[PDB]
């Protein structure tokens, strides 16, 4: 579950 | 010569980060995808909100248009892609098969195929007509950050945090080429040039590179911006002067002269990372979109 809602909106 | 992009409209409506914006090939629309699970459609010329398209159970990382501007495909954290009839806003097909977040997507020019890349480290090729997955390519050893078809749909380029750009034969599924400089920074974006002869690749060391595909060598390098963390879209702008356009993690849109590699404009206005930029197919219009602290899309227009 990505905190910011979408994978592209996260750091990897 | 330098472009004179200036802010014309700010498109507000999304309630979380905007992940990707794309202009329809007919120039009439902009589609935006968001962490808020929604796709929104906006007038390309007036910025006017047209409609909300909903259905995904989780946030969306990418959206792309069919060549006839009638369909959109979206890539979601819910592990699916959805094909959407834009006019009705209805979900025509849910493309299921990926085992982790779907990160990137694109139609081929003929638009009978969709290519997708995922956190599951694979690239998939889907039949638009039937919704069936034609090929699963074991493309990379880390999440796949971008996927794009060339001019005639005969090739797919993919990139990954694994540091590789790879080029695939659409028909056979064969890996035809692996591109890498003398180092392995994560590759955060890749796409073919409009003539299919080059590949523009972003890496997470603040650098964009123009590669000659056939010769397999880096020709040009664009620097000065900030890109260390996010998979930011970049573009060939061709409707006026020949530019490279990218977002940046310092909240600016950067524009470089393709030939000279000099920065020619920095568009200020966003208040968070500019994750996505898109160039209008016929007019000098740039759409930009930002992450969660911003939530807006901006349309910028220029005389060249």
């Amino acid at each position: 579950l990505n905190p910011h809602g979408a994978a592209r909106a996260e750091v990897y | 010569v330098k472009p004179n992009y200036a802010l014309k409209f700010t498109l507000a409506g999304h309630t979380k980060a905007v992940s990707s914006v794309k202009f329809s090939p007919n120039g009439e629309w902009l589609a935006s995808s968001s962490a808020d699970k929604l796709i929104k459609i906006w007038g390309a010329y007036d910025g006017k909100f047209e409609k909300t398209i909903s259905g995904h159970k989780l946030g969306i990382s990418d959206v792309a248009w069919s060549s006839d501007s009638n369909l959109l495909v979206s890539a979601s954290d819910d592990k699916t892609l959805k094909i959407w009839d834009v006019s009705s806003g209805k979900c025509l097909k849910t493309l299921k098969g990926h085992s982790n977040y779907v990160f990137c997507c694109n139609f081929n020019p003929q638009s009978n195929l969709i290519v997708s890349g995922s956190f599951d480290e694979s690239v998939r090729i889907w039949d638009v007509k039937t919704g069936k997955c034609l090929k699963t390519l074991p493309a990379h050893s880390d999440p796949v950050s971008a996927v794009h078809f060339n001019r005639d749909g005969s090739l797919i380029v993919s990139s990954s945090y694994d540091g590789l750009c790879r080029i695939w034969d659409t028909a056979s599924g064969q890996c035809l080429k692996t591109l890498i400089d003398d180092d392995n920074p994560p590759v955060s974006f890749v796409k073919f040039s409009p003539n299919g002869k080059y590949i523009l690749a972003a890496t997470l060391d603040n650098t964009l590179k123009l590669w000659d595909y056939s010769k397999g060598k880096c020709l040009k390098t664009y620097t000065g911006h900030k890109n260390e963390k996010y998979c930011i879209f970049a573009n060939f702008s061709v409707t006026g002067g020949k530019w490279i356009v990218s977002g940046s993690e310092d909240n600016l849109v950067y524009i470089w002269n393709l030939q000279t590699k000099e920065i020619v404009q920095k568009l200020q206005g966003h208040t968070d990372v500019v994750i996505s930029t898109a160039c209008h197919p016929t007019e000098n219009i740039i759409a930009s979109a930002a992450l969660e602290n911003d939530k807006t899309i901006k349309l910028w227009k220029s005389d060249c």
